[PDB]
Order: C-alpha cells, then sequence, then structure tokens
C-alpha cells in the first residue's frame, strides 16, 4: 500500500487545528 | 542477513525504561542499516513524489525518546506513513539510536516511510556538533565514515500530491524548475553555495523583500512574495520545511503559504518549545499534533 509515485490543501476549523499531547519529563 | 526485526525490537524495548537508557546495537548491525538504506535511497528518486495520507516531521537532533513519543502519538509504522525533513543527528545525546531507528523503518517499510537530508546530514557539520563524538565514543571512526556515505545519498525534497513542497531548509534563487533538483547526482556532499546548499540551509524572513543574507553565514533568506511567486509558478499550495526552532512546534509564514515544523521539544534542554508533526489526510486536510512536556 505504498505512497511513492486534483487536490487542494485546506485547514480544519480553528478549534480542530491542534491536538496536544503532554508528557512527563525526567 | 540483516536481522531487521530484532534491531527494531531492541530499539523499541527501552520505551518507558530508565531515563536516557541507551540501545547499543552491534557495529555490524549499524553498518548493515547504512548499507541497505543507502541502496534504497539510491533506487528511489532524489525528488520524492508522494501521495497522501502521511505525517510530516521536522528536526529531531538525537532526542531519541522524543522520536519514540512522536511514533507513540502519531502511530508506529506501518500504522501511519511518515516523511521526515532531516536533522536527525547532532546536539542531542542519542543521535545513534535516533538515526538507526529511522534507517531501520526505511528498510522495513520502504514505500511508506521517507527521510530527507538536513544540513546536519553532512560530515563537515556533524563532525563538530556531536555525531562524530558520539560515534567515536560508542563505536569507532570507521563507522562515522560509513554514516557519511549513507547520508550523502539521502533524497533532497518531496512533493505531496503535486501541492505540498517539502525540504529541510527552503527555497533557492537558483531553483527555476523541479528538473534542477532531479538532475542532482548522488552520492554528493553539501556544497557551500548553490541549489543543494539552499534547499538545506535557507530560511524565510518576514522583514526581507526578495532574497537577503542569512544570519547563519550560509545561503539566503527569502520573503513572503518569493513564496507566493514560487507557489503560483509551480501550481503548489504549501511549502513545508523545518530547520528553525519554533515555540509551538509549527509556525506559519506568509498567510499559511509556508509552514515550519520542528519536532524536538525543549530543544537542547535550553528552549521551552513544543515539537509538532503535521498530519496530511487523503484530501490534503492538514493539522498539527503538538508534543510538549507537562508544566
Ligand atoms: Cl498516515
Ligand atoms: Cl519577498
Ligand atoms: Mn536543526
Ligand atoms: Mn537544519
Amino acid at each position: 500500500k505504498g505512497i511513492l509515485k486534483r487536490k487542494n490543501v485546506h485547514w480544519p476549523e480553528e478549534g480542530k487545528l491542534r491536538e496536544y499531547f503532554y508528557f512527563e519529563l525526567d | 542477513s540483516l536481522n531487521l526485526d530484532s534491531i527494531i525490537g531492541r530499539l523499541l524495548e527501552v520505551q518507558g525504561s530508565r531515563p536516557g537508557k541507551n540501545v547499543q546495537l552491534t557495529e555490524n548491525e549499524i553498518r548493515g542499516l547504512c548499507l541497505k538504506s543507502r541502496e534504497i535511497f539510491l533506487s528511489q528518486p532524489i525528488l520524492l513524489e508522494l501521495e497522501a495520507p502521511l505525517k510530516i516531521c521536522g528536526d529531531i537532533h538525537g532526542q531519541y525518546y522524543d522520536l519514540l513519543r512522536l511514533f507513540e502519538y502519531g502511530g508506529f509504522p506501518p500504522e501511519s506513513n511518515y516523511l521526515f525533513l532531516g536533522d536527525y543527528v547532532d546536539r542531542g545525546k542519542q543521535s545513534l539510536e535516533t538515526i538507526c531507528l529511522l534507517l531501520a523503518y526505511k528498510i522495513k517499510y520502504p514505500e511508506n516511510f521517507f527521510l530527507l537530508r538536513g544540513n546536519h546530514e553532512c560530515a563537515s557539520i556533524n563532525r563538530i556538533y556531536g555525531f562524530y563524538d558520539e560515534c567515536k565514543r560508542r563505536y569507532n571512526i570507521k563507522l562515522w565514515k560509513t554514516f557519511t556515505d549513507c547520508f550523502n545519498c539521502l533524497p533532497i525534497a518531496a512533493i505531496v500530491d503535486e501541492k505540498i513542497f517539502c525540504c529541510h531548509g527552503g527555497l533557492s534563487p537558483d531553483l527555476q524548475s523541479m528538473e534542477q533538483i532531479r538532475r542532482i547526482m548522488r552520492p554528493t556532499d553539501v556544497p557551500d553555495q548553490g541549489l543543494l546548499c539552499d534547499l538545506l540551509w535557507s530560511d524565510p524572513d518576514k522583514d526581507v523583500q526578495g532574497w537577503g543574507e542569512n544570519d547563519r553565514g550560509v545561503s539566503f533568506t527569502f520573503g513572503a512574495e518569493v513564496v507566493a511567486k514560487f507557489l503560483h509558478k509551480h501550481d503548489l499550495d504549501l511549502i513545508c520545511r523545518a530547520h528553525q526552532v519554533v515555540e509551538d512546534g509549527y509556525e506559519f509564514f506568509a498567510k499559511r503559504q509556508l509552514v515550519t515544523l520542528f519536532s524536538a521539544p525543549n530543544y537542547c534542554g535550553e528552549f521551552d518549545n513544543a515539537g509538532a508533526m503535521m498530519s496530511v489526510d487523503e484530501t490534503l486536510m492538514c493539522s498539527f499534533q503538538i508534543l510538549k512536556p507537562a508544566d
């Protein structure tokens, strides 16, 4: 199912643009 | 000959382990990763033409446990497709684990996992900024030279679905046609000036009109109108690049015509930046996954 070889780039609504992941640093 | 699954398993088994724990592969295993990935790099084009969906990541700089977090949150290969934009080595403490996992995944999933060259995949840079010292301490000088021969064959740019142009650094005043990238022969070092140098070294700048001198002492800056003209001329929608630390892990330029990605949070232990990757779905809907230490 490889991805090496007309669409348009678009963006979500502002509240769905970023998904955050927090982690504990040591 | 290459016990590729064994290597990957040993690289992944330190996840969550004692903080900073090394994974020490054998030198033959590492030489095998370099040799087999080099073959694959040379068999694939230097300008990768890719289809969505995929996740795009910026600089890692040897922060191995942040790379593992990227995969944990983005999906371990082959659950997600990946394009990395370069700067795997130097500055961090675990350049070797970082590059070995990336090369192993390139060999394991060669048409679903991709690595571009950054300006630190260059012997005259990474001799100084950490990678050679790590190789000499943990292996030997011959292995560092083996890495250099592998890095000299990395591809230089990618275009996703004819709309997203990807490279480590940025545009070049010498880039008129994509054919000029396709004509670059490998193996090659990174020159001190010219197209290949600029693709790995240039930066966008909000204050320059046209092309300016780059504060790095190498290559150029380019302004927002350079970006607009390039996109229009080549029927592209977006430039996606890395190379600069940005506080939120990603940063837009020129009204979303360019984005900078940086994937090493709290870079060097000195900055308080997040890392980000950009997900591109099948319709080229683009969003960001942001990795940050809790505060
Ligand atoms: Cl994906
Ligand atoms: Cl400009
Ligand atoms: Mn960098
Ligand atoms: Mn860089």
